[PDB]
Formats: structure tokens, C-alpha cells, sequence
């Protein structure tokens, strides 16, 4: 009556990307960061929910879960920076360039002693709706799958400590939740498995035409 | 009997029968959901008319066909060169596609309308649909299991996979209508403009795509086994903003 | 003064939660809403859409158009048996339908289904076919004698579309498990009563439509993961 | 009693935030406000100011006063082409203007621009020049024949200042990307129709003003960093 | 309509100064502190925002982000003092002089276990407006750039522990945010790069006259 | 402004406690109540039932 809605169907905390940061024994410069761009179509458990609609309109909620593990000399008492860059803006890849020390980007800090990282995000799409499937091409001729209109931003974690560094694993898992869920125009579900982002492939890896449909021998006995 | 709106009209209209597309009338866009003016010059008022397309051949073992809108009409009528030089626009559709039927032979076909495509083209590497295949024109894609343009960007021609990546039969999620013979001989489906953006390109971006999938193929044991299909499309709400030269 | 005490249970990790936390960038003004159809607030509209049933999903007809259509023959020699399918939405071949795969995303389900089957062949063919429902108590009886026993309506091929009858939800409680029940729920059965009557020089081979749709009353509670698709191979970053 | 629970999401690091936290030293009384002009609450007043356009920003005229003025000649022998510039504020040479560099601090932008071009030479010179706008759909056609095709107004050098015409925002949505679009938006074109008519013993060389200003309707959402200036060298402590 | 304001243009958390404190192996007295004075014109990303105005009137918000890194014997369980001194008042440079143990200066303490350091500041300028550009000279004849009227104070971090000390890196990054934003009299943006504080130089380091303006060959093709 | 102080006694482990904490999954609708006898709110109804006494509980 009330629970049967798109608010409950898409409103679940699910892991989207496995961001794993490993500390190198020796580095010339601060170049220890995970390279990852924004995406909604990643895993089969979450993508099939987006494959069921043409255009969606909902705000995003991002929960960061970083894992701390000690290895040598009780290493773990450190504070890390998690900065978000607005969509469209150019993103550098260094210690302190133009973006990492600016008052235009959203910045948050976490240290062990307080609660787990949890914050809300506003509207991300440039148009009225979020692009799930971009039919044809935009202003370019060849590119299909990822469009300039479907932009959300970028998420990168950066190291702060300079000399006092040792090999520690920082497993920063990102969870996603939906808010203000309003979508239109339902679609039929996907039949086969996914291989690449924004792509539903049939003829790939030379695998047989075996669908998820279970076969029955005589359809009279069952 | 005929639908009265323009000077040019088509016969065999009968009674307009279709399932209501989520309670939506083909709305003429006012200045409420737009910018300040965005109206340099008003187009033809009598532009809302029926356009007859060339009849395609019916095969004994029919696989299916598809036409993209407004890609199918690009050199047809007066509005052909207009929308090409005009920057971005939106249009509705009045679909009237059927063939001649008698009380003797058999043949059933289902018509759907889905404006998205995601088909496999390449192997492992970046996969991308062909530019020429997305824009065939009036002829469309004559779906036959053969080699076209050697081995290259090539969307696979499968009717039960629905091209986009969905299960057959369940494709009826969008405005759908089933056409038999004894109940109906003509097909009419109401189609408005449905998109995230108010105005988009016609040269690259596709607004809609007509889906033609037969459930019961033409299987008759008589003298003749060919019945051509008559395609009649009437564009709705033809509004465009952009002044440009006619010859280039 | 100020109540300073950490409440047990609160201030920790939780999966499903509602927060009134401040936004990261609330200064941005979103794009205005425009009139776009297909708008869904409830999940009843997706179930309302008529989904075609693949009644003949055998290994022979799996890669053809004949899998969704019913095989019919005009000759009067073969047994009168057509098909025997379940009533559960989480079972084959009703699992592949639109209402079936949505039910796979839920643990508890209840509701009735609409059944209409129209002729696919030529206009000059009339055949009386019987539609019957069987209780799940005992094993399914499949004979010609068990035609007019318990919920039986004979449909003749005329002009009108097939009017649906009573296919109700039979349970003591409002909710039942979503696990594939091959003997838990009832069965849908159809039998040949008359053979395809055709005049001289008329194609004997004909087919039949197979539709299913959700009714008015539907109540589904807790959500779950699907059991049809699994991903463990190569994934994109 | 007292609700003691740590709410997930709250009590951590955040970039943009609003706080009602107590002041460090609230006992100090600030200096009283006095009447000072230039007061801005919105960003519309900065865009209202007419910014001069460097139409001739070539490598030859870069270090001169002639970069902002238009080169004109009285002789009737050279082609009638003057310039071909874009309509985007985040593109050359409209990027160097007051409205251009402010638009570089934003991701989403919309609005119209005012265009007025007045004579810079002597009082005894009259020349009819045509102002034209071209759609971004196809590549820019640059001929003498494409003068009176689509939004065309001929301006004669008289006494009054140049009255601006319709240069509208053409888009299906309210917002479009701020990335430099060389084929995304329209073009501003001006052509020689008549040559500078001058009496005997009159300087043939003359120039023209090039102004641009923001209109009434402007809506910009999210802010960003500039792409014109970068600092990585020696900095002061 | 409402977001288009100076409140959003200057209201972003941006890093102003990189204060890095390093612990010496052996010291005769407590002399481990970072030398830094107040400044608004520091980085190009933040300065260009102030270069666009003559006089500003807004309260400041300061966020301190200190980084803790372990190196030897699990060193990191320490509490540091962050004291602010009012503008105009003389500031000493020792362990405990007249300022460090007074009830006239604003003092705050931080230890790992509580939330990140965050506090608000009142009005700082002696006049009605904050000085961005001081035209001419004041009561002195030569000095240009930093004036006595444009004073905000001083920020210095001090060590507390006496004998139990080891080499640890304390990266105390300072973020700045604006409150009560009311400014007047807009200016045109800066063309070249900055070299020194409160100074916009043209003829420096013998570099060619190359401006940020992108050149186009024929201005007819584009 | 906001009272930020940890109250002594609160914010720790406790055996018997009453909480107004949010539910894990509140979207689920429970099965409706039907008329079933034996309903007990107090412990007096269990004591009301006559219990037979084993008066001769010897080893024999």
C-alpha cells in the first residue's frame, strides 16, 4: 500500500566501488591515490535496477567505510582527506595543485574517534533527468556509453603524512543510497551478463547462447 | 470517413482503437515549459498531414523490421530541409501502418514503440554501434542474416533478443498494440514526445524507434504469398527554433 | 542543564537509515520539472502491463518465435493435452514475465492474475477450448474426464477478446514464501475439446496468444536479491 | 530521558557547512556601516557592466591598442569578410571579457547578450553594415550571399547609438555545459555591404567599437575553479 | 535567483597556509613553532577572488586540520595548544612568556578522540572595511603592501611535552570560510601570475610578456 | 548555541533499557491481527488456572 514503491526498491545501502589504497615502501613524490570516475552502472545487483528505467530523477547519498589494519610499529593513527570535485571541472593528479587547496571543492576529513563518514549530495545532472541510456551521439560522432551531459564528478583519496609512512592497507568501500526517488517509463529486465560499463554485450568472449531462462523438457509434466 | 485537420487525407481510417498511453494527449507546447520567446519564425499550420511511404516486401519467414524517428523522414515533404538547418526540435507522431487483409489467409503482428538501443557490435574491445545503421532512412534495416560491410561495427540482427537487450514479449512495457485480422485490419497508436531534454538533435540523436515484431508469420498455401505494408506517418507539433540559409 | 549521555544503539553503523543531515552544496538550483509520462509512485503500474508468457520454452523452440505461441493442429488423432503450468510467479515459465522478475526482488507476495488467450491464425477458424484450474492439495490429474470439474469455462473463437474468470489467491494467511513451489500452489490447464474446423483449401497450422497481467489487489513487503543473474567474472572500473 | 546516540553521517569532516557555533570574542563592537556605493548582493550587476571585446586578438595586434578596435578600409577591392566569433562566454575572445571570466567560476550557465557597435572614426563617414546570427547545427557558411538569411539587420552610421536585436539563448534545457564549445553554440558574424564613403581629402583609416553586456535573465548554479591561471612556482609565506 | 551571490562565491572551504611542524631530535629549549602571520592574499585560487573587489566586509571562519603520523614507539598520543593573539598586541616567541599564559588571548585545545577543530571569529579590521589594496602610504613613508590598519592577528602552534619527545610530523592545514558576506565596488581580474604577497608584478624573473590570453591566427575561421 | 557535553552515566553499556531508536526496515507491513483466544496482558490469568497438586510425591 505504501511500502510498494520505487523509494524502497532503490533505497538500499549497496556497495558500488571497491577502492583499495596501498602504501608504497618508497616514493619520490605524493602519487598514492586510487583512480576512479563516477558511475551508476557497475555491479549486476545494482545495474539491473537502473536497467529497468529510461530516465531517473533522485538525489544521491554516499557513505564511506575505510578499513584500518596495523602491520608494523602500530601504524594506524593517521588522518586522511576525502575531497569531492564538482562535475565538468578539470581534476589534477598531484599533492597540492589547484583543486586540492581550493575553496570551491567539497572537502571532508575523518579520524578514528568520531562516527563513520556519512553525508548527503544535491542534484548532479545538468538536465531535468539522470541519463541511464544515451541514444545516439551528442556533439561528438563516435563516443557511446559515457556522455558529457551525464556527469556527477570525481572521488579521490589523498595522503597527508610526509616522512612518517609505512605499508598499510586502507580499504575505503563506498556505499550508495537513494533520496527523493521519482522515476518514469519502465523497461524490461536484462537477459545476459554484463562485461563492460554502459554496455550490454551478446557476442563477447565466444561464449554459447545460454540465457538465464530455465528449460523444461515436455511442458506437460512440469 | 476521414480525420479532418488538413487538406490532404488518407483513406481506411475506420475507428481509432488504442490503449491509452498513460493518459497523455499530444500536447502543443506553450510558453510555460520553455524560455522567454524562442520563436523566430512560425512554420506551416497545415504541416500536420499524412505521409505515405514506399511499401516493403513481406517475406514468407518474417523476422521483423524497425524504423527510427524522425530518422525515417529526412527527405520527405517540405519539413525535411527545415529541421536539418533548424538547430534543435521536438515532434509527436501519428502512426498508421497496416496491410490489406481478407477473410482467408493468416498473419498476426504486434507493434511496439521503444526509443532506445544497445546492441553488441565488436569483440572484447570498445563496442560501438554503426553510424550508417542508426540512420538507414526510408528503407530501414531489411533484417536478413547476412554479411554487411565486412566484419566491422555491426549490430546483431536478433528479434527475440529485442536488439536493446531485453526479453521478447515483455517488450510490451511501452505503448503496445496487438493486431490480428478478424478484429482489426488497421493499426493506430497515439505517440507523444517523451524525452529528458525539451529539444535535441535530429542528425545524431534519435527521438523514437518503431518496433515491428510478428508473433504469427504469413503461412498460407495459395497462389500468392506476398502482402506489402502501407506506412502512413503524420507528424505532430512541428516547432523549431533557428534561422539559417536554404542552400549550402 | 544540557543532557550529555551517549544512548546505547545510536551513534553506530546501520544499513537502512533515514537522515536529516545538511547538504554538501544546497546553493545549486535544480532544473524545473516538465510534463513527462510513465510516472510511477507505486509498483502496481508495472504489474498492470500485460506480459506475454513463453508457454513452449523447450530446447527445440528456445531459439525461435514459436516459444511464446501455442502449437495447435487441426487433425483429430493426438491426445487432447496442451500444457500444464504452475500459478506461482516465481516459477517457470511465469518467472520470465514482467511480474515474475519483479516478484524475485521480494520475499513476501500476494495477488491474483488475469488470463486472456486470443486466436492467432485466420478468421475462418472456430474452436471451443476449455480453461480449468486445479487445487494444489493433491497431484495434478491430467485426463479428458477431468475437464468440467471445478472452475471450468469453455471459450469459443468468435469476435470478442477472451474475458477472464476467477483465478483467486488461495491461502489462510496474507503472505506466503517466494521460494519456487512445484506443489505449493495451483495449476493452469487447458485441453482440446474440439479440433480446428476449417473449410477445404485452408492452412491447418495455427497458433494462440498467451497473456498474463496483475490484478487490483497487490501487497508486497520486504525486498530481496534476484536468483537468475550472477556476476563474478570480469567487471569494469 | 536524554537521547544519547551518535547519528551516522553527522559528527565528521565536511567541506561546505553551515554552523551556529558560538563566537570566540563576541564582546567586541564592530564599526558602524556608512553609505558606500557599488554594493552588490547578486552577481547580475557585474554582468550588467558593458565589457569591451578584443575582436582582433592576433599575434600582430596583441601588444597594441588596435586589438579591441575593428580594422576598416575605405577601398572597394578586398573581400567583404570582417570577423567570425562564437557566442559562448567561455570561449575566445569572449573569455577575456568581464562576463567571461566570471562564467569560468561556474559549471552551469544561461542567458542572453547585448550587442552594440558604434563608429570610432570621423563624423563625416557613413557605412551600412549588416549584423547576422547563424545556427550551430551546421558548419558556418561564410559568403556574401548569406547576408540577408536568418536574423539580419543593417545598421547605418547616423547619430544614435546602435540598438541591439534578438540574440537569444537556444537550448532545450535550462542548463548547458561550460566547456569550450567551438560548434556547440551559434556564431556572431558581420559583413561589409558598403565601403567607407568619404569626401576628398579625408583620412581613409577608421575603426569601430566592440561592446558586449549581460541581459536581464541569468541563472547560474554550481561554482568551480578557473582554467586560465595556474600557480606552482615560488609562493610567499 | 538566490544562489547567484557573493555569499556562495567566497563561501567555500579553501586551504590558505601549509603549516608544517617538525620535531627536532634534541633541543636546548622549547623553540619548535611555525612562524606565520595573517594573510588573505596567498594562493592564486583564493587571491583572484579578493582581487575582484576594492573593500570587503565579512567575518572569518577558521578550520584546523592537524595530521598525526607514527614513526617510532607508537608516538602520537599528545595534546597540542593552538592560541590566537588579538591584532596590534605584541607576540613573544618562547615556551611561557606573557602571552602564552594570559587570560586575554583566545586559546583552544585538541586531542584525538573528539571532533575536528572548528570555530568562528568576529570582526578583525579596525575600520568599517577590510583592506585589500592600500593606496599610497599611511603614517610611514616607504612601506607598501602590509599596513597597520589591515591587521587580523597571529596564529602559532606550541609544544607541551617536556622530556618525552620524538620526531613526529604535525601537518596542521588551515582552511578558510566566509560569513556575513557584504562587499562593494567590483574590479577587473588579474592578467598575470603572482610572485610575492600583496604584490602584482610584471617585470620579474626576466620572463617573456606572455599573457593568459589565447591567440587566434586570422579571427575569420575560429 | 548547541549544548555539546557528554553527560556522566549516559552513553555506555546497560542491561535493561528503553530505546526510541529507528527501525532497520520500517517499510515492511506486518500481517493483520485476527481474533485468537488465550490473550494475556497480565500474569493473573495463568495463576487463575487450577493446578493439580502431587500430594503423594514419594519414591514409591
Amino acid at each position: 500500500r505504501d511500502e510498494m514503491s520505487l523509494e524502497s526498491f532503490l533505497g538500499r545501502s549497496g556497495c558500488i566501488h571497491e577502492s583499495k589504497l596501498e602504501v608504497t615502501l618508497a616514493n619520490y613524490n605524493k602519487e598514492n591515490f586510487t583512480v576512479w570516475a563516477i558511475n551508476l552502472q557497475e555491479m549486476a545487483q545494482i545495474r539491473r535496477k537502473f536497467e529497468l528505467f529510461t530516465y531517473t530523477r533522485f538525489d544521491s547519498e554516499i557513505t564511506l567505510v575505510p578499513c584500518i589494519s596495523a602491520l608494523s610499529q602500530d601504524i594506524g593513527h593517521i588522518t586522511m582527506q576525502y575531497m569531492y570535485v564538482p562535475p565538468g571541472a578539470p581534476v589534477p593528479n598531484s599533492r597540492d595543485d589547484y583543486a586540492w587547496q581550493s575553496g570551491t571543492n567539497a572537502s571532508v576529513f575523518w579520524q578514528h574517534g568520531q562516527a563513520y563518514p556519512r553525508f548527503s549530495l544535491p542534484f548532479l545532472s545538468v538536465a531535468s533527468a539522470y541519463y541511464m541510456f544515451y541514444d545516439g551521439y551528442d556533439e561528438q560522432d563516435q563516443n557511446y556509453g559515457t556522455a558529457n551531459t551525464n556527469n556527477m564528478g570525481s572521488l579521490c583519496s589523498r595522503i597527508v603524512t610526509e616522512k612518517h609512512i609505512h605499508k598499510v592497507h586502507i580499504m575505503t568501500r563506498i556505499y550508495h543510497k537513494a533520496k527523493h526517488v521519482k522515476a518514469w517509463c519502465p523497461r524490461p529486465p536484462r537477459a545476459l551478463e554484463y562485461t563492460r560499463a554502459h554496455r550490454t554485450n551478446f557476442k563477447i568472449e565466444d561464449r554459447s547462447i545460454q540465457t538465464a531462462i530455465v528449460t523444461r523438457p515436455i511442458i506437460t509434466t512440469a | 470517413i476521414q480525420i479532418t485537420r488538413g487538406d490532404s487525407t488518407i483513406t481506411s481510417q475506420d475507428v481509432a482503437n488504442a490503449i491509452v498511453a498513460y493518459g497523455v494527449w499530444p500536447h502543443y507546447l506553450s510558453s510555460k515549459d520553455a524560455s522567454a520567446i524562442d520563436k523566430p519564425s512560425q512554420p506551416d499550420t497545415s504541416s500536420n498531414r499524412f505521409y505515405t511511404l514506399r511499401s516493403v516486401t513481406w517475406s514468407s519467414s518474417s523476422k521483423g523490421w524497425w524504423w527510427k524517428l524522425p530518422d525515417a523522414l529526412k527527405d520527405m515533404g517540405i519539413f525535411g530541409e527545415n529541421m536539418f538547418y533548424h538547430y534543435l526540435g521536438r515532434s509527436g507522431y501519428t502512426i498508421h501502418v497496416q496491410c490489406n487483409a481478407s477473410k482467408f489467409h493468416q498473419g498476426t503482428l504486434i507493434v511496439a514503440l521503444i526509443p532506445e538501443h544497445q546492441i553488441a557490435s565488436a569483440l572484447h574491445g570498445n563496442v560501438n554501434v554503426g553510424y550508417n545503421y542508426t540512420h538507414p532512412g526510408e528503407t530501414g534495416r531489411e533484417v536478413k542474416a547476412e554479411t554487411r560491410l565486412n566484419p566491422d561495427l555491426q549490430p546483431t540482427e536478433e528479434y527475440w533478443l529485442n536488439f536493446d537487450g531485453t526479453l521478447l514479449g515483455n517488450i510490451t512495457i511501452f505503448p503496445h498494440q496487438f493486431i490480428n485480422l478478424r478484429s482489426n485490419n488497421s493499426a493506430t497508436i497515439i505517440a507523444p514526445y517523451v524525452n529528458a531534454v525539451p529539444m535535441d538533435s535530429m542528425r545524431s540523436h534519435n527521438n523514437w524507434s518503431l518496433v515491428i515484431i510478428p508473433i504469427c508469420p504469413l503461412e498460407t498455401s495459395s497462389a500468392i504469398n506476398t502482402i506489402p505494408i502501407t506506412i502512413s506517418i503524420s507528424p505532430m507539433c512541428a516547432e523549431f527554433s533557428g534561422a539559417r540559409a536554404k542552400r549550402q | 542543564g544540557l543532557p550529555v549521555f551517549i544512548t546505547p544503539g545510536s551513534g553506530q553503523f546501520l544499513t537502512t537509515d533515514d537522515f536529516q543531515s545538511p547538504c554538501a552544496l544546497p546553493w545549486y538550483h535544480p532544473t524545473k520539472e516538465i510534463s513527462i509520462p510513465g510516472e510511477v509512485k507505486n509498483l502496481v503500474e508495472i504489474c498492470q502491463v500485460d506480459s506475454l508468457v513463453p508457454i513452449n520454452n523447450t530446447d527445440t523452440y528456445i531459439n525461435s518465435e514459436n516459444m511464446y505461441s501455442v502449437v495447435l493442429q487441426s487433425s483429430i488423432n493426438a491426445p487432447d493435452k496442451i500444457f500444464s503450468i504452475r500459478t506461482d510467479v516465481a516459477s517457470q515459465p511465469l518467472a520470465t514475465t514482467l511480474i515474475g522478475e519483479i516478484s524475485s526482488y521480494f520475499t513476501h507476495w500476494t495477488g491474483s492474475l488475469r488470463f486472456s488467450f486470443m486466436f492467432c491464425g485466420t478468421a475462418n477458424t472456430t474452436v471451443k477450448l476449455l480453461l480449468a484450474y486445479t487445487p494444489p492439495g493433491i497431484a495434478e490429474p491430467t485426463t479428458r474426464k477431468d475437464a468440467m470439474l471445478g472452475t471450468h469455462v469453455i471459450w469459443d473463437v468468435g469476435l470478442q477478446s477472451t474475458i477472464s474468470m476467477v483465478v483467486p489467491w488461495i491461502s489462510a494467511s496474507h503472505y506466503r514464501n517466494t521460494s519456487p513451489g512445484r506443489s505449493t500452489s495451483g495449476y493452469i490447464t487447458c485441453w482440446y475439446q474440439t479440433r480446428l474446423v476449417i473449410p477445404p483449401q485452408t492452412p491447418p497450422t495455427a497458433r494462440l496468444l498467451c497473456f498474463v497481467s496483475g490484478c487490483k489487489d497487490f501487497c508486497l513487503r520486504m525486498a530481496r536479491d534476484t536468483n537468475l543473474h550472477l556476476q563474478s567474472g570480469a567487471i569494469a572500473q
